[PDB]
RNA sequence: AAAAUGAAGACAUUUUAACGAGUAAGGAAACGAAAUGGCGUAAGGACAACAAAAGUAGUAAAGAUUUAAAGUAAUUUAGAU
RNA sequence: UUCCACCUGAAUAUUCCCUUAGGAAGGUCAAAGUAUUAAUAGUAUUGAUUGGUAAAGAUAAUGAUUAGGUGUCAACAUCUUGUCAAACUAUGAAUAAACAAAGAAGAAUUCUCAGUGUUAAAUACACUUCAGGAAUUUAAAUAUAAACAUACUUUGAAUCGGCCAAGUCUGGUAAGCAGGACUGGCGAUGCGGGAUGAACCGAACGUCGAGAUAAAGUGCCAAA
RNA sequence: UAUAAGAAAUUAUUAAGAGCAAGAGAAUUAUUUCAUUUAUAGUGAUUAUUAAUAAACGAGGAGAGAAAUCUUAGUAUUGUGAAUUAAAAGUAAAAAUCCGAUAAUAAUGGAAUGAUAAAAGCUAUUUAAGGUAAGAUUAAUAAAUUUAAUCCCGAGAAUAGAAACUCUUGAAGAAGUAAAUUAUCUACCCGUCUUGAAACACGGACCAAGGAGUCUAACAUGGAUGCGAAUGAGAAUAGCAGGAAAGCUAUAACAUGAAGAGAAAACGAAAAACUAUGAGAGUGUAGAAAUACAUUUAGCAAUAGUAUCUUUCAA
């Protein structure tokens, strides 16, 4: 009844068919990049967690840079990511001074 | 329930023909049907028509045809109702269909050279109707209209059903 | 505002106008409230208005466009299922968290469970 | 209510849509697409096995008591004594 | 004051009566029968109005009333102060009332144009189907609803003992008292809830099935 | 009369056999709906990676736990930190919870009323309207629902494909129905006056039969009927066949009407009408199915308004 009503319907039903595959298949590759990431991190806290290895010597410091990269990215992206940052900061300062009245 | 303005009650317009006569009954089955199967208005009205009660299908006379058909010298009158007969003025000739003729009114239009026809025959010969005038007689004329009201009143007073020491 | 007490009313979206017309839409041809199930029944009543499909029929409601009165007083008035109406009870604006009165947009939210 | 069909089918036709509370009160009969539809009591005129013995009845009428069936209902039909 | 089903379905105003336990005119209602129909509105908006209520005022008019200064103990003037009016009022809402939003028949323009009369005389003006007649253009002039719409005509039934509620009023100390304005109800009305109840709240009813609900509830009676 | 349809009976086999009704299912479905799960273009918060300043806060300062390797204990150095900042990671869509936004598409099981049939079903092959953040990959760039490329899928259409089923119960009594009893829910005395009665208002002990809008006469409205400037003349009455309270026939007095106004005397109707709106009939064009416009013609009924005429002191 739907198809004679709206002979549309078949036009639109495989749009809605195309975009649910596709939508699976991102969510499912950001998954898998997400892993990774995840993966990247624990190596990095289970590494410092030797901290508590060693009487005080100065407390521990621990290196800045565990954190090691998983998806490579050209610089003229390395430096948009610099400016994404300082304009989602500024729009959060925006945002706040305007409730803040 | 829902908030209606008024509940369905029957509409108070005949669609049959009253009575029992068995003619009249199949003329307004032969003009429901040329009505529905036509749809000319000319034969809707004449089946509205032929469903009227007594009262309201009044006569036309003889002098009331021959004044409508002056100008119309080739035409079928076409009344449904009794045709009399008008014995003051002469009768010209003319073609005249209607339910029922007077004996003098039959004789009259005979007699001058005209025609008088019942409603099949016009419908055999003009079904939607091409060179017909359709015709009615007069309504208020009737002399139980002067009596309806109050006799008293100031601009149409009735006139006063007659009886105990009337002056 | 004058019969606030009586009804309540807001603003539908598109996906509200096109359920309300797919699934209790209906028409009035020759005095019978006939629902509506082809394209040509559509046709029939409102070719004269330039609306030729049921598309055209959600999307003039929607818009408001020119032919609106006579699109929207061809449509009966869709008879509705029955839902929670309110928080506390009917006998109170919506604004106090009755039943009547203007909701804007949150009318939709009651459409829901009431289409 | 509106469409369609309509000399006889029949269930007072077929389809679609809206409707259905109610004291006093009203809607007489007839009217084919019927301007409401029906049940019952008694009497009068007809009809009732169509091929010249033409409704039922001593092979058990009317009535009475009940058992069942049809009808929304008024009521009707049939069995048994 | 005697059978069934179905459909529609009221009243307590107004006028008169030796009238007040009752009648006629009239309103409400039913049934018959019509008319293509200058014959839709218990609504809102825009525009021009009407009114004197609530409020407000009180050396603003008529009244009522407590004090304090200044001028010539009163008194009389003059300046402030406190409190009021159903039979006081300048001002004056909200709600309402009555218009218009294109029917001598859906507009307008142009040309021609007659009979009476007003007029000093008129070609002005008034009325005459915007007398009349002919061309061109034209369906436009808030919203919403309305063809089982609208306008009715005829004949007639019952009825005019009423009662209740209130973000109302008058008399009374007050009354489940007496009488009124507006609306909704009960009477005529069952159903779900308030234990029970003519009027309260939801909601009005052909015979049924399934669901979402309303008022209102969820310890047991009692479904949650 | 020509062609299917091709019945009943018959031959060999067995995966070897009725009708109807009730119940339980299977496959595909229509209307409504219940439960569970699942995604909903939040740029919201948290979800160990390191370091620094902090606005505030109380304290410190120099046997327990673990198989750790490190802490805890108690008899003027240091700790926490809202918030802000650096570097690393990060194209900024995982999952879980909270806060906002929603409730929709789908799937899996049911329920009420049905249906059984094939498609404007669904599926397969061809070309290609389209995919407006979002079908994908890329590039230029980017707080983008901003642009280009070539891959992918693909609506229309043409061409080909697919549905006939199982089990249980019933003349040893199915389904339904009825009667009696039981159980849960439910139920105040009928008629009447009345604003209001189940009423502490009146009539009613019980049953049968009888029991109350009828008849005559005058008028009016209305529906069916005949005739129609006439209708009636079943006015009395007079005749006919038949023997008849019935039937038929009577150029006829009269009743109502055709003429109205005036107390009466006296009178007694046309400008062979006018205006407005209005029923109906055509022709053309177009949509295109019905129907919708243009235009010619006629103007009945009804309503209203005009002249003119009869009568009246007065219309």
């Amino acid at each position: 009844a739907m198809v004679k009503l709206n002979p549309y319907a078949k036009i639109a039903s495989h749009k809605l068919a195309q975009v649910a595959k596709a939508q699976a298949a991102h969510k499912a590759q950001y998954a898998a990049k997400m892993e990774k990431i995840l993966a990247a991190k624990k190596e990095a806290l289970n590494q410092s967690v030797a901290k508590r290895f060693g009487g005080k010597v100065i407390k521990v410091k621990v290196e800045n840079n565990l954190l090691k990269a998983t998806v490579k990215r050209t610089a003229k992206q390395d430096a948009y990511m610099k400016k994404y940052d300082g304009i989602v900061k500024a729009n959060a300062k925006k945002y706040a001074e305007k409730i803040g009245f | 329930a829902i908030d209606l303005d008024r509940h369905h009650v029957r509409k108070h317009v005949s669609k049959t023909a009253r009575g029992n006569n068995a003619y009249m009954k199949l003329l307004v089955r032969l003009y429901g049907f040329l009505a529905r199967r036509t749809q000319s208005k000319f034969a809707k009205t004449i089946l509205h028509r032929l469903c009227l009660s007594r009262v309201n299908r009044p006569i036309v006379s003889t002098s009331k045809l021959a004044c409508l058909m002056k100008k119309h010298p080739e035409e079928t009158a076409v009344c449904v109702n009794t045709v009399t007969y008008d014995s003051r003025y002469p009768v010209p000739k003319m073609n005249v269909c209607a339910l029922k003729f007077t004996k003098t009114a039959e004789a009259a239009i005979t007699k001058a050279g005209g025609k008088c026809l019942r409603f099949d025959e016009l419908a055999l010969k003009a079904p939607t109707g091409r060179k017909t005038v359709l015709i009615r007689g007069k309504r208020n004329v009737r002399e139980a209209l002067k009596h309806f009201g109050k006799v008293c009143a100031k601009k149409n007073p009735a006139k006063q059903y007659k009886g105990k020491q009337t002056k | 505002r004058l019969v606030d007490p009586y009804v309540t009313y807001g603003y539908p979206t598109l996906e509200t106008v096109q359920k309300l017309i797919y699934k209790r839409g209906a028409l009035k041809i020759n005095g019978n409230r006939m629902p509506i199930t082809s394209n040509c029944m559509i046709k029939k009543a409102l070719g004269d208005k330039d609306v030729v499909c049921v598309d055209d029929l959600v999307h003039e409601i929607y818009t408001v466009g020119k032919h609106f009165k006579e699109v929207n007083n061809k449509l009966a008035p869709f008879k509705l299922n029955g839902a929670k109406i309110a928080e506390k009870n009917k006998k109170i604006h919506f604004i106090l968290g009755g039943g009547f009165g203007n909701r804007e947009l949150l009318i939709n939210k009651l459409l829901a469970n009431m289409i």
